[PDB]
RNA sequence: UUCUUCUAA
RNA sequence: AAGGCGGCCCCCUGGACGAAGACUGACGCUCAGGUGCGAAAGCGUGGGGAGCAAACAGGAUUAGAUACCCUGGUAGUCCACGCCGUAAACGAUGUCGACUUGGAGGUUGUGCCCUUGAGGCGUGGCUUCCGGAGCUAACGCGUUAAGUCGACCGCCUGGGGA
């Protein structure tokens, strides 16, 4: 995220870009990501869980597109 | 005192405390100022009113050196990774470079173990 | 809406960063395919071939190292 | 209360003003539905009030007001494992009546005889600037600052 | 932040 | 094949699959005993030792705290060569073969249409999700069966004691 401050510029707009290129990058996340060790157990286990939470929301947003709700 | 015109910023931003270090760009020091040296403890000094005060006192002990350009590194997540910044800007310095300089590993040495809290 | 596809090579080539530089961020890390919606073959070969540019020094392996 | 936020009730102005906020003053001061004792102490205390200052007294009476009215206060929170005071803007009806607590709970405590006398000095202290009611002033804007972390 | 246990038909 | 395998490069090397043919001619399937492989932890000898971390020490917490939290920290984790032969070694589902309605995908070949674009039409391997008949105590399984059958093996016989 290395950010040159434009020409005639104002603080606040530069910010927000630093703001956006970190989220963009995944630094934040990424820290917290390596503070403590992770099993591979639990490294597969969460990334399964995250797998099946992609999926079965897909097919619950799907199918409460079709039915009515009054 | 040696008069110094541009300037870097170092913040080390961690969950317990916020470290702003003013330096020259050869990496030289001239001045630093932390959270729990702003006369924060504990819980108050990992808050981000905690680092824009501590980037007060900061810019303060680096008013005689005559810095009116200064760029930012930025290193740790932490509740002053950005109210730092707007701080230090209302110091009145004209900002030149954000950078983001977090120290990320490609899966190196391991991380401690999970705090079973 | 894979390029690889569409153009039709059988190796991409590490020696063309401009093509390569068109698959890497800003921070230089190697775009995932949900974005650029590279078909996962030639997802493989950009990988092996990024990381053979990153040791030639043709591409960086990040934005901050010097 | 948890439905609905209410609509309050009105209030008289006073008898011999016509304000409203010297009337909400001598309720403040009323205890057990004595009113007209409490007319009569406020009708004292801002007779000799006036005196020591030559002003109006519904003007003098506002400038021993404005020094005692809060601008922040703190609440307790408590998210973690601890009591948070976080620091709270105070609406500017609640600055009002915060205030006239501080003049009579002072007034109360204190020694002159009359209670129109422990009043008037109290007036006469806090537009002067001192005086415990201005004490309580300053010890809620030393917690506000004391606790300006948290937001 | 810590925060345990309760027999008889 | 299972355990398992993750920068990049080279050397040696096993398996799978596809397209067309060519060829051998039942050469097959399963398997007690047997043999081989087999995570982590552990053991032996010799190295190595950044980080992490049992044990242990100190700090807290608490009624106590031989714990969780903290600050340290040794075997260990790493490498070579041996040994151990165990795991919720799990899909809690032995292997092989045949048949039985479908849908949405992923991946990997291959044929065809003018590729008149990343398309159109097929045909193989592997894989994920939903679901019909059928089955099942139900949950569910459902062409990768726990459906319909065949071959062979392993195993079960109330809970403890174990
Ligand atoms: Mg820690
Ligand atoms: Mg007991
Ligand atoms: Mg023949
Ligand atoms: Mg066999
Ligand atoms: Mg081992
Ligand atoms: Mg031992
Ligand atoms: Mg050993
Ligand atoms: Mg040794
Ligand atoms: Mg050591
Ligand atoms: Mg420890
Ligand atoms: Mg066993
Ligand atoms: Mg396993
Ligand atoms: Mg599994
Ligand atoms: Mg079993
Ligand atoms: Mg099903
Ligand atoms: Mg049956
Ligand atoms: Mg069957
Ligand atoms: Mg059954």
């Amino acid at each position: 995220p290395v950010i040159k401050v434009r020409e005639n510029e104002p603080f606040d707009v530069a910010l927000r870009r630093f703001k956006r290129s970190c989220e963009k990058a995944g630094v934040l996340a990424e820290v917290r990501r390596r503070e403590f060790y992770e099993k591979p157990t639990t490294e597969r286990k969460r990334a399964k869980a995250s797998a099946v939470k992609r999926h079965a929301k897909k097919l619950a947003r799907e199918n409460a597109r079709r039915t009515r709700l009054y | 005192r040696k008069q110094v015109s541009d300037g870097v910023a170092h913040i080390h931003a961690s969950f317990n405390n916020t470290i702003v270090t003013i330096t020259d760009r050869q990496g030289n020091a001239l001045g630093w100022a932390t959270a729990g040296g702003s006369g924060f403890r504990g819980s108050r000094k990992s808050t981000p009113f905690a680092a824009q005060v501590a980037a007060e006192r900061c810019a303060d002990a680096v008013k005689e050196y005559g810095i009116k350009n200064l760029e930012v590194m930025v290193k740790g997540p932490g509740p002053g990774r950005e109210s730092t910044i707007r701080a230090l800007n209302a110091a009145g310095f004209r900002i030149t470079n954000i950078t983001d300089v977090t120290p990320i590993p490609h899966n190196g040495c391991r991380p401690p173990k999970k705090r079973r809290v | 809406f894979c390029r690889f596809t569409a153009e039709g090579v059988q190796e991409i080539d590490y020696k063309d960063i401009a093509t390569l530089k068109n698959y890497i961020t800003e921070s230089g890390k190697i775009v995932p395919s949900r974005i650029t919606g590279t078909r996962a073959k030639y997802q493989r070969q950009l990988a092996r071939a990024i990381k053979r540019a990153r040791y030639l020094s043709l591409l960086p392996y990040t934005d901050r190292h010097q | 209360p948890r439905r609905r936020v209410i609509g309050q009730r009105k209030i008289l102005p006073d008898p011999k003003f016509g304000s409203e906020l010297l009337a909400k003053f001598v309720n403040i001061l009323m205890v057990d539905g004595k009113k007209s004792t409490a007319e009569s102490i406020v009708y004292s205390a801002l007779e000799t009030l006036a005196q020591r200052s030559g002003k109006s007294e519904l003007e003098a009476f506002e400038v021993a007001l404005e020094n005692v009215r809060p601008t922040v206060e703190v609440k307790s929170r408590r998210v973690g494992g601890s009591t948070y005071q976080v620091p709270v803007e105070v609406r500017p009806v609640r600055r009002n009546a915060l205030a006239m607590r501080w003049i009579v709970e002072a007034a109360r405590k204190r020694g002159d005889k009359s209670m129109a006398l422990r009043l008037a000095n109290e007036l006469s202290d806090a537009a002067e600037n001192k005086g415990t009611a201005v004490k309580k002033r300053e010890d809620v804007h030393r917690m506000a600052e004391a606790n300006k972390a948290f937001a």
